[PDB]
């Protein structure tokens, strides 16, 4: 086993990512770089993190009455604010840009002569 | 591309919209 | 202690083990072997990183160790679980990025108005 | 490193008989130890490996046990082939350490 | 092909955002001088 | 494939698009008196 | 006895004894063998309620299925903070755009 | 069959380098690690280092870091072996084994060659 | 005969049986008993309603009774099914809703509109 | 999905604004 208690098992379906924790006790405390910010559990013991849009990190142990869970490392990069330069973005980006300052352009110079 | 042709005729509907509209402030009043 | 540190950029990725540092380094993912001389994909294992190519989500997400020469693959510090979609570029906009966008745009967006503003004047 | 060592330098057993030979660590080993056969002519070969796993084209007579610290090579029948020298090396941690081996 | 999508849909909505700058940066011009002169 | 999100992506979309049409109603009416 | 629903890659069933009725609900894609009738497509969001009778093995009973399923292709997830600032913004350009025409009078 | 041949006795006077052998076939070199073991003091068995052929790198037991350095000619499947500084007590006979690329099946030789007897006088 | 009411308001969904309004009511889950005993504050039985919280696919997903309290619960004569990926802040819109939206904001902006230009003169 | 027929709205509305200016514009002159 090696202690590397924590694991991962989500589900497509229903998006989320949870932590579950193989370790055979009750109150089992969870904690985030070394730190505590997790609830003891009762009952159910998968840790709920949120979703994978959110893009969880950090390391994430599992302290039972047997010391503690080695930690394991969670990185996501659920491209959510990802955008594709590919040719044709990169070309309408900067024509929506020309058109733009050359709309406030003459605006500008409408006014600039005028008063 | 159904997307960017939706933005692409906004654009070229808007500076119609803004040229003509110019026009006709000149014209009429 | 310190972790893996992985970067991202097209549809490579790259992660680096800064853990172990003067030995053979060698990986593991879902405790199936991945590198040294497989002729799928040519992901080839270097000096302390792993290059993937053309990243799949669904073929290749799962746990990734890193344990030195002459360690069990159990034996390693920790795991590592990647969970990501890869393009053909796409880079995504952190907030520190997006306040640089916002900055830059209205600066030169405020300096050639009045530029034009200026030479229409005279 | 681990030491390894052996009971017994030389050890005398007739033909047909079954025969032990024991191995000891200096610190538990995992069970990652591995015993190997060296003919006297230099020639010298794996006989288990994890300290049970027969390696491919050794015959079932080989036999290995023990768990911890303490192990042994546990032969059956004795033929005139195998009267040899066995080897115990660890694989738990670095470097990878041999024993002073057993003349049956 | 949903995974598009999402792309060109997020760049437009910095893009529109960008405008959206624009036309504050054009609005604070025409206001500072409209009240200057009234 | 989480599409869930990518509706009210595009309907943010949507209402920048009602801010963008009216933003450039209030300038075009603002340039409009001040050239009258 | 409850009537069991099997899900196929976009499709469901009903198997009951006698030959599945309708009486309120979606009436979905009628088949006309016995304990076979399929609704089309789960997205499509079924909400047919079946009535019907006991089984061979299960006599004199009745097991009456409200099959409810919510596959919404089209759901939100309204961010408060979103969808505040989109109304805050649209608000004050609408005034915006009034005190131009008040001004223009 | 999988089978290492390595070189021949070679005499070397003290103080010179001598440069061992270990020709692997019938089977992809590229794949498996590739280790060194010395039987000195009669029948003792100890360990030097292991190279990994496909990369080229090299880990060493801290006894013998300082009298063996390892190459690998890829194109002609063989294993170097340089012992530069050969004193006296470098006078024994040398295997060349095989083990397997990973840290699942590294630390046990499933393959070994025959060994060069080197004699240093 | 009279169908079931359900509401869905972000994730916490609710059940209610109208068939037996007069007499208290106690729920069950595929053909188990599920609350009605105060044992969590996630699955909760009121006087006719089923207060469910943090709703998921994979399980309180499944065969819905509701049987009167003091009655015989295995001749049980209604069954509900439920399956559905119920949702935190999540609301259904169509085109026509959001077409609605935007043509009545255009109404409100025209109001305003005729509202001050007709003060204005 | 909605899908971007959402934003073909936009259009619609911007796109009668615009026909109905021109229609006016060329009621000024010519016609
Ligand atoms: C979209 C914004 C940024 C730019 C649009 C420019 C508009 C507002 C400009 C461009 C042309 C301009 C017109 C050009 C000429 C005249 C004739 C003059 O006797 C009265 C003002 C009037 C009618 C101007 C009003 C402002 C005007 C309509």
């Amino acid at each position: 086993k090696g202690n590397h208690l924590v694991k991962v098992y989500d589900y497509q379906e229903d998006g989320s990512v949870l932590l579950t924790c193989d370790a055979e006790a009750k109150n089992i405390t969870w904690f985030k770089d070394g730190k505590m910010i997790g609830f003891l559990t009762e009952d159910k013991k998968k840790w709920n993190l949120g979703s994978n849009a959110k893009d969880p990190r950090g390391m994430y142990q599992c302290k039972g009455s047997q010391n503690k869970s080695k930690p394991l490392q969670v990185y996501y990069r659920m491209c959510q604010n990802c955008i594709e330069l590919n040719a044709a973005t990169i070309s309408g980006f900067l024509f929506a840009e020309i058109v733009s300052i050359f709309v406030l352009a003459v605006g500008v110079y409408f006014i600039a002569g005028q008063d | 591309l159904d997307p960017k042709l939706c933005y692409l005729l906004d654009g070229i509907l808007f500076i119609y919209g803004v040229i003509l509209t110019a026009l006709f402030l000149r014209v009429k009043f | 202690q310190t972790p893996y540190k992985v970067s991202i950029s097209g549809t490579t990725v790259i992660l680096t083990c800064p853990q172990y540092p003067g030995s053979e380094i060698l990986w593991q993912h879902n405790d199936k072997n991945i590198g040294g001389d497989e002729d799928d994909k040519n992901i080839g294992s270097d000096e302390d990183h792993l290059s993937l190519k053309e990243f799949s989500e669904l073929e290749q997400s799962g746990y990734y160790v890193c344990y030195p020469r002459g360690s069990k693959p159990e034996d390693a510090n920790f795991y590592l679980y990647l969970r990501a979609r890869v393009c053909e570029n796409c880079m995504e906009m952190d907030v520190m990025s997006v306040a640089t966008i916002v900055i830059v745009d209205i600066c030169i967006t405020g300096g050639l108005l009045l530029l034009v503003y200026y030479w229409s004047k005279n | 490193d681990i030491q390894m060592t052996q009971t017994t330098s030389s050890l005398s057993a007739s033909l047909g008989d079954r025969v032990t030979i024991s191995c000891r660590a200096s610190q538990d080993i995992r069970n990652y130890l591995n015993w190997y056969q060296q003919k006297p002519d230099g020639t010298v070969k794996l006989l288990i490996y994890y300290t049970s796993r027969l390696h491919s084209g050794v015959p079932s007579k080989f036999s290995g046990s023990g768990s911890g610290t303490d192990y042994s090579l546990t032969i059956s029948n004795l033929e005139q082939e195998d009267i040899a020298t066995y080897f115990c090396q660890q694989g738990n941690t670095l470097p990878w350490t041999f024993a002073g081996g057993t003349k049956l | 092909d949903t995974l598009l999508l999402q792309l060109t849909n997020t760049s437009a909505y910095y893009m529109y955002l960008l405008l959206l700058l624009k036309s504050v940066v054009y609005f604070a011009i025409i206001t500072c001088c409209l009240l200057r002169r009234t | 494939v989480h599409t869930e999100k990518v509706n009210m992506m595009s309907l943010t979309v949507l209402g920048l698009r009602m801010l963008f049409a009216k933003t450039v109603a209030v300038n075009f009416l603002l340039t409009a008196k001040l050239f009258f | 006895f409850k009537i069991p629903i099997e899900e196929l890659e976009d499709r469901v069933f009903v198997n009951c004894n006698t030959s599945i009725t309708w009486v309120e609900g979606t009436v979905g894609t009628l088949l006309s063998d016995i304990t076979r009738l399929d609704l089309g497509k789960r997205i499509l969001d079924p909400r047919g309620i079946y009535r019907c009778n006991g089984t061979d093995i299960y006599k004199d009973k009745e097991s009456t299925v409200q099959v409810h399923y919510r596959m919404c292709q089209s759901c939100v997830e309204l961010d408060p903070a979103t969808v505040a600032g989109i109304i805050v913004t649209d608000v004050i350009a609408t005034l915006l755009l009034a005190l131009g025409v008040f001004c223009f009078a | 069959e999988v089978q290492l041949q390595q070189s021949g006795p070679e005499l070397v006077k003290p103080g010179a380098s001598m440069k061992i052998s270990c020709k692997a076939s019938g089977y992809s070199f590229t794949g498996y690690t590739m280790n060194w073991v010395k039987q000195s003091h009669g029948k003792n068995l100890e360990w030097m280092g292991l190279i990994n052929p496909y990369k080229g790198v090299s880990t060493y037991n801290q006894k013998f870091k300082d009298k063996a350095t390892l190459t690998v000619d890829k194109s002609s499947s063989t294993a170097y072996m340089e012992l530069l500084s050969l004193t006296s007590e470098d006078s024994a006979v040398y295997y060349c084994a095989r083990s397997g690329y990973y840290g699942d099946s590294d630390w046990y030789f499933d393959v070994w060659g025959q060994g060069t007897t080197l004699t240093v006088f």
